[PDB]
């Protein structure tokens, strides 16, 4: 179904001539779609796989974390005043409180970038150092892409059968919230408005508010 | 016979003799000998990337054709390329040469609509084959797509592919000057060339927009 | 061109001969006469062919081109989209007069009349 | 194997496993390809060149876009325009581009003659470059030498290794001050020497997060 | 999933016993025959193809109720009645009945001429079903397919097999929907399509309780 030869493809029957000899159904989310030919080399192909993954992984995050701090102020916390959507977020760390979690100031109560970024730069720093390394003091497995051993408490990859399509399950997840973020980019840029909202305004009007809406926005004016 | 093999000419004219990739040798219509880049090393991607440009070159040959004839013709308001897509939100809506009646276009999602199932099967049928042909080259099917046979003789269908990809490659050029021109313009390629040719020296990139762009 | 309906146009040039908004310079009743003598030469030329196929397909002067004066299999495809343009037009034209009865506008006149009908 | 060879240093230092194309044969070569991009021999020889000729060309690009406004600032001279991203606009003044305000030296007017000419000299320049031209046929295409080597500084083997590196070092780094030059010059609208100033000024209030950042969504800057 | 021993069943895990006759083999079988009416054979083929016929009747009809309905109410088309329980009172008015609203579209005038068309053309299309005809011969009365199949979207047997239940899981949920068009329309005299956007509007008071209900006694 998601492997092998007879796998599902990117584009369903019209597939069989779209397909890259050197995609043949072992790596997880291969429906054949590598129609420039950028992963034509085999070391390149394995380079961009790594690169996917971390992408989708980070993309996934993104998306939860693009739109959590929203949920929670249209319905729950109610707190990030400005900071609930994600493109207006970063800027409540120069608020007169500073960035404060959950809009609580006791928490955390952030008031200095500088001190973020030093942080971040070697938090993120030495464990990209460490992914990079291929080893490190945690459990490593013998996995670059997927070091199941410390970073998999659960034990969720314990055999292979499941771990084949989890990890299927994981790119195409993963793949899905890429181009949502992608989505959530543009969006933002064009609309303005936080994503949540976006939709709020598709339901109210769907043949009225859409795309095509701010379609002459961007216009050169002579 | 001129535009192949190793006396072919080349896109450094006289400072290219000594400067050719190994892979270009002369074998495909447009061969220049321009991949300075390291792109196309390899065949699987120099195969690949050969199809993308005559794909991208018959596009904006369509392209470049279509982004004029609106503009020179009355009875369209010689509407501008890159105005053209708001007139389905107009009252009138698109209506084909101005003439009311003929298309009467007035929803954006509907039209997406039919070119989405449209162009889904016809770019499946380009890539796995289809009614139109099946078991025929990529990007030189021929046969239903070349029917007063211009090209049956392999020689002819030689020098023709170089005729393509050549003029392909100055709409894709000009193409790009469309985009820019209008950005950065504001008006229609046809109003850009118009304003040149009345006032060459005050109408034109330089003395016009140049000071603007930074 | 002239905004005029092909049933309209017939008794518009009658009383003024005329092309694209340009007045002709001959009366109607010349154009009427030559329309005919024209005619009855160009038909008399056409029925002096004695082979039934090419009473069909002339070819000579009228394929310049030589694009199916051949026995290939274009000249068949050719002619099959000859006949299939000819039913459709056929078909097409019937549809001009009948229109032209019933709703009483031309053929670009119908079109629009249907748009707004909705 | 300072620079060259298998212990040579690395982009991420003692985290950093160099990939197997990449093995310490070329100037520069601190193991980062993570993208894969020069996995084919053939586009690694085309991407070093790249390198080298961008390098050359921001070396350049980075001294000549910071010395018409030192000199305007320090009052050595008065330039039509100063700062880097509006030299180009000197020739639609009045007077047309004088070098460094002399309006004796060049006194340029016309745009035209200025592109014709640069693509006339550029071309032939750059036709020289690759298939090689008077200055001589056969030379190594990155490292020709001979001519454009007068002083000899590489007739050493070791030496011209070794200065090859700083070649491309001063040239990275010149690449990474361009692009903050044009991205400065993008947000702040102001000449980098000016940036570095309103820095050294008061640096907690006019970092760029202190003072565009927070303008970068929503509320234009 | 769908066919075999092991398909799904109609009362979920508590499905139980099911009807020995009522095996897998046929598309939409969930085991539910509680009133055994399938025991025969015979009639258990006869049910099938009046089950899918019925289905795709209902598919059209739930498709053809609504549509004019929400265009007449989303400013598409401007219709003489939308609502389906009146559409057919259309023949009796000043225009007779033009589709779309156009004038010049259709524009039927007497009952009778749409009676007596229908009844000669569905009575010929309905023998062409049963003994074939112009489309085709029969060979499966319910799937004939070839002339009925353009498209091919059934070519591949597997495909051919979940499809199938596609349709008769599409088609039971039109005949229950379409069934709740019927009972709506008397209820509630407005049209299907009002109905739900009364209940978007306020579920809580818009309903078949808090209305009606108690009128029905
Ligand atoms: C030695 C310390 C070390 C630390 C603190 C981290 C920390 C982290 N690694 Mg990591 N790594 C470390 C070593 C190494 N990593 C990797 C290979 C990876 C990969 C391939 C990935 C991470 C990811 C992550 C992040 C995801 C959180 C997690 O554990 O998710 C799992 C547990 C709960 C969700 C996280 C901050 C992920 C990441 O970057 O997310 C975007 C990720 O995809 N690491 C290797 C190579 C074998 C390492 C070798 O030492
Ligand atoms: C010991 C830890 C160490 C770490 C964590 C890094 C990290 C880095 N080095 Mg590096 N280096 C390290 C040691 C050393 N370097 C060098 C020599 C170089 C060179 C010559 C270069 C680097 C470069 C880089 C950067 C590559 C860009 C990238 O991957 O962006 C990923 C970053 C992100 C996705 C975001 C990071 C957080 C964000 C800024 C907030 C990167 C941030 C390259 C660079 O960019 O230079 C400036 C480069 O050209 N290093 C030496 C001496 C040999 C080191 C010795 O220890
Ligand atoms: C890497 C080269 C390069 C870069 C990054 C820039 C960047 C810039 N130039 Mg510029 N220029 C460059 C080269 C050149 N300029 C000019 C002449 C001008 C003028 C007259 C003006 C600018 C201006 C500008 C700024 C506004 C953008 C614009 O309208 O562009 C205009 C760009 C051009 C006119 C040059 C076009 C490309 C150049 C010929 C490419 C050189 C390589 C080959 C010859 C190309 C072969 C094909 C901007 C920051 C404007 C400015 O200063 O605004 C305040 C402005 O008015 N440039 C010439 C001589 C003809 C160049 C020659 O190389
Ligand atoms: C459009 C008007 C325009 C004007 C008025 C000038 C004016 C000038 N340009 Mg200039 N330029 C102009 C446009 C442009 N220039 C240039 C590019 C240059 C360059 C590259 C140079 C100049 C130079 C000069 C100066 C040379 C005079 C000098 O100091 O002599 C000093 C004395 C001499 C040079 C020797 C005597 C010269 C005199 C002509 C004697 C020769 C007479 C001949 C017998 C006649 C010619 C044919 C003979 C040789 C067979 C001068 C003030 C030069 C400069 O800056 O020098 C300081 C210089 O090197 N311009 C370009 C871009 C291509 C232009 C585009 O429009
Ligand atoms: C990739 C190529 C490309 C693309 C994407 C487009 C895209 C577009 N074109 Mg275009 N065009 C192209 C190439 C292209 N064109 C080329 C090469 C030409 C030169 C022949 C034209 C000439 C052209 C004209 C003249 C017009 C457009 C128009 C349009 C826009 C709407 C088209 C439409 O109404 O539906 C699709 C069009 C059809 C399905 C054609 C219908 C068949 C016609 C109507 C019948 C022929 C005329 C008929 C006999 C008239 C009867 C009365 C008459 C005798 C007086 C649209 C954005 C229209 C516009 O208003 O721009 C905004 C417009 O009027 N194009
Ligand atoms: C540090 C160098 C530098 C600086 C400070 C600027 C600054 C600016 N550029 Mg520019 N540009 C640069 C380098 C630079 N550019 C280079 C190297 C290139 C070549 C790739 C360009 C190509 C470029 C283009 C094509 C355009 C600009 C435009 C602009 C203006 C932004 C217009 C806008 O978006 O708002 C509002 C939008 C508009 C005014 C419509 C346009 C702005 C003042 C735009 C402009 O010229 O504005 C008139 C624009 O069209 N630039
Ligand atoms: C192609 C496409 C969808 C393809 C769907 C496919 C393949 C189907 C999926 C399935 O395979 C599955 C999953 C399962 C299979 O068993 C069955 C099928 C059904 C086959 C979507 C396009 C959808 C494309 C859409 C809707 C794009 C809208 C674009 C807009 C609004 C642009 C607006 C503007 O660009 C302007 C005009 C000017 C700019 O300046 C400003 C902005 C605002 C950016
Ligand atoms: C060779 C080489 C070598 C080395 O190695 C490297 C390097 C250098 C990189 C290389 C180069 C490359 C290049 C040059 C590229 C380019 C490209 C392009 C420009 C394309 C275009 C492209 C373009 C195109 C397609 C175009 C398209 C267009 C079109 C369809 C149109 C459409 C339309 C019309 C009609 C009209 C209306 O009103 C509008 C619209 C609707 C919109
Ligand atoms: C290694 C790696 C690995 C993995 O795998 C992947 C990846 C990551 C991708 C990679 C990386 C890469 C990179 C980093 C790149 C960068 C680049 C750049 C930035 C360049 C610049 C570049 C830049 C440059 C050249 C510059 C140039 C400039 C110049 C000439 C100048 C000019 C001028 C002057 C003087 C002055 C005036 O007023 C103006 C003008 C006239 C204009
Ligand atoms: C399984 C079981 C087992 C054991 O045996 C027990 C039992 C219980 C017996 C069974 C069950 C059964 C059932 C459930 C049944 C149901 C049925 C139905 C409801 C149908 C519908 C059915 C329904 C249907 C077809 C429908 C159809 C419809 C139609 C045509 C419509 C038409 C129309 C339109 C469009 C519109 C307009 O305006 C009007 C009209 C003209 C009128
Ligand atoms: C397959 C194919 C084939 C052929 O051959 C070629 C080609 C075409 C090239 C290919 C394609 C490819 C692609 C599609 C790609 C895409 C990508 C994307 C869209 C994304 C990523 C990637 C993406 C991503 C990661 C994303 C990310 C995001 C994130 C993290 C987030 C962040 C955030 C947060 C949390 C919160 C705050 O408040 C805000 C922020 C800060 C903002």
């Amino acid at each position: 179904e998601f492997y092998g030869p007879d796998r599902a493809k990117w584009l369903g029957p019209f597939s069989e001539g779209s397909v890259p000899s050197y995609l043949k159904g072992e790596f997880p989310g291969d429906y054949g779609w590598d129609t420039a030919g950028l992963s034509a080399d085999p070391e390149t192909f394995a380079r961009y796989r790594e690169i996917e993954v971390i992408h989708a992984r980070w993309a996934m995050l993104g998306a939860l974390g693009c739109l959590t701090p929203e949920l929670l102020q249209n319905n729950g916390a109610a707190d990030f005043g400005e900071a609930a959507v994600w493109f207006k977020a970063g800027a409540s760390i120069f608020n007169e409180d500073g960035l404060n979690y959950l809009g609580n100031p006791s928490l955390i109560h952030a008031q200095s970038i500088v001190a973020v970024l030093l942080t971040q730069l070697v938090i993120m720093g030495a464990a990209e150092a460490y992914r990079y390394s291929g080893e490190g003091p945690v459990e490593t497995s013998g996995d670059s892409l997927y070091p199941g051993g410390f970073f998999d408490p659960l034990g969720l990859a314990d055999d292979p059968d499941t771990l084949a399509e989890l990890k299927v399950k994981e790119i195409k997840n993963g793949r899905l919230a890429m181009f949502s973020m992608f989505g959530f980019f543009v969006q933002g840029l064009v609309t303005g408005k936080s994503p949540l909202e976006n939709l709020a305004d598709h339901l109210a009007e769907p043949s009225v508010n859409n795309g095509f809406a701010s379609a002459t926005k961007f216009l050169p004016l002579p | 016979s001129q535009w192949y093999g190793p006396d072919r000419p080349k896109f450094l004219g006289p400072y290219s003799t000594n400067f050719v990739p190994s892979y270009l040798t002369g074998e495909f219509p447009g061969d220049y000998g321009w991949d300075t880049s390291g792109l196309s090393a390899d065949p699987a991607t120099f195969a690949r990337y050969r199809e993308i440009e005559v794909i991208h070159a018959r596009w904006a040959m369509l392209g470049a054709l279509g982004c004029v004839v609106p503009e020179l013709l009355d009875g369209t308001n010689h509407i501008a390329w890159f105005k053209a897509g708001a007139e389905i939100f107009g009252d009138d809506g698109i209506q084909y040469l101005g003439i009311p009646g003929l298309i009467n276009a007035k929803s954006i999602v509907a039209t997406l609509i039919v070119q989405v199932v449209l162009m889904s099967y016809v770019e499946g049928y380009r890539v796995n084959g289809g009614p139109a042909g099946t078991g025929l080259d990529a990007v030189y099917p021929g046969g239903n797509f070349d029917p007063l046979g211009l090209a049956d003789d392999p020689d002819t269908l030689a020098e023709l592919k170089v005729k393509e990809i050549k003029n392909g490659r100055l709409a894709m050029l000009s193409m790009f000057g469309f985009f820019i021109q209008a950005i950065v313009t504001g008006e229609g390629p046809i109003k850009n060339l118009n304003d040149h040719l009345a006032d060459a020296s005050a109408n034109n990139f330089y003395a016009l927009y140049a000071k603007n762009l930074a | 061109v002239t905004g005029d309906s092909w049933v309209a146009a017939q008794t518009l040039v009658y009383n003024q001969p005329q092309y694209a908004g340009i007045d002709l310079p001959f009366d109607i009743y010349t154009l009427a006469v030559l329309n005919s003598v024209l005619m009855g030469g160009v038909e008399l030329f056409r029925n002096s062919e004695l082979d039934p196929e090419r009473r069909c397909y002339p070819g000579g002067a009228f394929d310049p081109l030589n694009l199916a004066s051949d026995d290939s299999e274009r000249t068949q495809k050719l002619r099959e989209a000859e006949i299939k343009h000819a039913r459709l037009a056929m078909v097409s034209f019937l549809g001009y007069t009948v229109q032209a009865w019933y709703t009483g506008e031309g053929a670009l006149g119908s079109l629009n009349k249907f748009a707004n009908g909705f | 194997v300072e620079w060259y060879g298998p212990n040579r240093p690395q982009f991420l230092g003692p985290f950093s496993n160099p990939p197997s194309y990449l093995k310490g044969e070329f100037p520069g070569d601190y193991g980062w390809d993570t993208a894969g991009l020069s996995a084919d021999p053939e586009t690694f020889a085309r991407y070093r060149e790249l390198e080298v000729i961008h390098a050359r060309w921001a070396m350049l690009g980075a001294l000549g876009c910071v010395t018409p406004e030192l000199l305007q600032r320090n009052g050595v001279a008065n330039f039509g325009e100063a700062v880097w991203f509006k030299a180009g606009a000197q020739i639609f003044q009045e007077g047309g581009l004088d070098y460094l305000g002399n309006p004796s030296l060049i006194h340029a007017q016309s745009i035209v003659a200025i592109l014709l000419t640069q693509l006339v000299l550029m071309g032939l320049i750059e036709g020289y470059r690759v298939n090689g031209g008077p200055a001589g046929e056969g030379l190594d295409a990155l490292y020709p030498g001979e001519a454009f080597d007068p002083l000899g500084l590489a007739d050493d083997p070791d030496t011209f290794a070794e200065l090859k590196v700083k070649e491309l070092k001063n040239g990275r780094l010149a690449m990474v001050s361009m692009l903050g030059f044009g991205v400065q010059g993008l947000i702040t609208r102001k000449g980098p020497i000016e940036n570095l100033a309103d820095h050294l000024a008061a640096p907690d209030a006019t970092n760029f997060w202190v003072d565009y950042a927070p303008k970068s969504a929503g509320i234009g800057y």
